[PDB]
């Protein structure tokens, strides 16, 4: 995340590590949608143009974690994974349409202060909530900075870090880009004339865009952390999977098989 | 059916449930239309 901030304890409890086994390594955030439901970007697990194919078994699930890399002992709950279902019509090829994964775990985590899943939205829900200029929130531990270039200041942060950040308009979205954007894609983030400043980056993706409803007060996960181009860059968005727009392939693998 | 345990789902612990704010949670609230 870029110009946010160190996370206070147990307020984003639906935040997930995704963890690689061999190099240890971390490679992108997910979310706690159920006690047994982790959902992510389908980058995070296969994209082949970066020779990138992750199977069940490669990859560990860190939940309730606040520190990137301490062992938090009685706090986290390390769990391993049953199946990895990624959106059949993914588009790694061009523009990351359908940038979306389930995460089946192999047996449930039970909640506590730290561990807590966020809810999906319904279509009244995402219609309230997701206007222009109504600002939402990000969570991560991924780049502080652009580190493929040379640059100043740490790359890594020590602690989960927020940040609050607006919807932008599908106008302005397509316009800072040439990528192809799509129905299942929104970008946010601030105008170079806002003054504000703050984005995600790389090792952020699969993390929530968040936003906390004012009727009942529950936060909702709006979208995953996708794609964009650099961090933080002036006129540029970043970029975020669509969760209500995708919800019925959600709830169809979801609900497939009983419990 | 659900695949679930969550259901009390987006209602934070050491939050919501505590009646506590987090630090920047009311310029959520505040973008939503605005305030009042
Ligand atoms: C996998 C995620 O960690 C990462 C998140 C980047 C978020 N950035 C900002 N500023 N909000 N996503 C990626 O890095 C994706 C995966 C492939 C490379 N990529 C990109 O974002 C490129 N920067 C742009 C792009 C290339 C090809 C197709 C779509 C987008």
């Amino acid at each position: 995340i870029v110009e946010g901030s160190d996370a206070e304890i147990g307020m984003s409890p639906w935040q997930v590590m995704l963890f690689r086994k061999s190099p240890q390594e971390l490679l992108c955030g997910a979310s706690l949608i159920s006690d047994r439901w982790v959902l992510t970007a389908a980058h995070c697990l296969l994209y082949p143009p970066w020779d990138k194919n992750f199977t069940e078994n490669d990859l560990l699930v860190r939940i309730g974690k606040h520190s990137r890399t301490r062992y938090e002992r009685n706090i986290e709950k390390i769990s391993m994974l049953e199946k990895i279902y990624i959106h059949p019509r993914y588009n790694w090829r061009e523009n990351l349409d359908r940038d979306i994964a389930l995460m089946k775990l192999k047996k449930p985590v039970a909640f506590s202060d730290y561990i807590h899943p966020v809810c999906l939205p319904d279509r009244e829900t995402a219609a309230s909530l997701l206007q222009a200029g109504y600002k939402g929130r990000v969570t991560g531990w991924g780049n502080l900075k652009e580190t493929w270039t040379a640059n100043v200041g740490k790359g890594q942060p020590s602690v989960l870090q927020v940040v609050n950040l607006p919807i932008v308009e599908r106008p302005v979205c397509k316009d800072s880009t040439r990528i192809r954007i799509t129905d299942n894609m929104f970008c946010a983030g601030y105008k170079p004339d806002e003054g504000k400043r703050g984005d995600a980056c790389e090792g952020d993706s699969g993390g929530p865009f968040v936003m906390k409803s004012p009727f009942n007060n529950r936060w909702y996960q709006m979208g995953i952390v996708s794609w964009g181009e650099g961090c933080d860059r002036d006129g540029k968005y970043g970029f975020y999977t669509h969760v209500f727009r995708l919800k019925k392939w959600i709830q169809k693998v979801i609900d497939q098989f009983g419990e | 059916t659900f695949g679930s345990g969550e259901a009390d789902c987006g209602l934070r612990p050491l939050f919501e449930k505590k009646s506590l704010e987090d630090k920047t949670e009311r310029e959520l609230l505040e973008s939503y239309i605005d305030g009042r």
